[PDB]
């Protein structure tokens, strides 16, 4: 998944 | 000889990004869950580490060539080099005097024991300090420290990287700017470049040991509940 | 008439457990991520809510009959009544004067606006305060407040409860101790019991609205990363 | 799952 990471990698 | 435009430009990007993601005053540490000297230091260090991760991501997005890699490789690299980049950037606050990370008053000046209260043992904390010392003594220039992190984060040999070929390429282009920089701009760096590459190897041992101790920790829900959603995501294993 | 041994014993257990899990000084609030008046209040309230959940669990384990239920029902009840039990126990710090939860100095004295900075709107915050006021005015005895929470937590009508029959039974045995208590020990509680049961219905509307606003929030990773592992587990939906 | 909750319910 990696919601947060995907999001932070804008 | 001398550095080229593309080479010098990589340096300006890297050095400007490190400045944009690191504060030598640590003003954001007051927003962390306060420290306490049963793993009393866990809450504070989880926030310190969660905070750092965001900073490494902000820094990584600014490394030349990173943005191009696929979302999965950007993630694969971060997830496996995070802990190491944090150890590298944390050296900036390390002090060979007290042998501790001085980020604030008696409150934010972390000793080896303080990290033991986070769930870690000397088996990790010992080499960590040895690495911290060995690195501090290299009195690296801001351009060599920043390049070293960018290089460490572009290791094509990370568990999860698929396009391990372009990642390999971007890292060689950086090891160049560094080797050319030490040789042109750093008076006395004849042995330097090699010592720096060696520090990268010590980080694998450290990154490895931490991984074991952290896995133990994360398996115990009473402790994992102290961690942050980000920390759990970066250090947890999910395809 | 008068209360029986088993009845009075339930009261002693409930009242002693509430004391064991609630501090009228809120001394643990300093260990939370500091408040800030972009959802600036999120970090502090996530810790306030995560903290409360643990306290409700400590309280729930001490309710007579709870421990016997299966692990899944204990979880089903907590996961769906948590937010409501928190709203109930939070009334203890509510103040009809300032219309706010006074837990500390200007720092921990939460207004309606402060919760807006957590990601909630008036559509929830408005009825919440109305409920907080309507409840405060009932000047409940410590034995009625404690019983009301125990009753609210033993609703057999929760999404996930399987043994909804024994849970139904334990709740009736409690509504009795309460009805018998209001009638024997509370001078003027002729209409009381009914008003209390009504507050339980208002909590469903509140528990419902919150659920929608929180779902929105949790869907945005930039915000969910601010929450705590516990909060994410209790309010997230996992069979 | 519910690691934490199971654990807290001791
Ligand atoms: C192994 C490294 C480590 C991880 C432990 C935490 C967990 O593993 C939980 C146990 C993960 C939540 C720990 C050990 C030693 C020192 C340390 O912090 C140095 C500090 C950190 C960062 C910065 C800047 O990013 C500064 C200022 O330069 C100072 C952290
Ligand atoms: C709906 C309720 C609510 C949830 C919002 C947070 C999230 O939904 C994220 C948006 C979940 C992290 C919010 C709204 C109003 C007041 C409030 O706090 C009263 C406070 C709480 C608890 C206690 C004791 O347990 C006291 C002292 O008695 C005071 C909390």
């Amino acid at each position: 998944r990696h919601k947060i990471l995907h999001r932070l990698l804008q | 000889h001398m550095l080229s435009d593309e080479q010098m430009q990589i340096i300006n990007s890297l050095v400007e990004a490190h400045h944009k993601t690191y504060d030598d005053s640590y003003s954001d540490f007051v927003r962390f869950r306060p420290p306490v000297r049963r793993l009393s230091m866990l809450p504070h260090l989880a926030d310190l580490v969660s905070y750092s991760i965001q900073k490494v991501i902000g820094f990584a997005k600014m490394i030349p060539g990173f943005r191009d890699l696929t979302a999965e490789d950007q993630i694969a690299l971060l997830k496996s080099s995070a802990i190491e980049i944090i150890m590298l950037r944390s050296n900036q606050s390390f002090s060979l005097e007290d042998m501790s990370w001085s980020c604030g008053g008696p409150d934010f000046k972390y000793c080896i024991n303080d990290v033991t209260k986070a769930g870690h043992t000397l088996e990790l904390l010992e080499p960590l300090v040895k690495f911290q010392v060995g690195l501090k003594k290299l009195k690296l220039h801001e351009e060599e420290h920043v390049l070293l992190m960018a290089i460490c984060l572009l290791s094509p040999d990370r568990p999860g990287v698929q396009d391990h070929v372009r990642i390999e390429a971007l890292q060689d282009r950086l090891c160049d700017v560094l080797q050319a920089y030490i040789r042109i701009q750093h008076p006395g760096g004849r042995l330097l470049y090699a010592k720096m590459i060696q520090k990268l190897a010590d980080l694998r041992s450290l990154n490895e040991e931490h991984s074991k101790q952290y896995r133990s920790l994360s398996f115990q829900p009473e402790h994992s509940m102290q961690l942050t959603p980000l920390v759990l995501e970066v250090f947890g294993s999910e395809v």
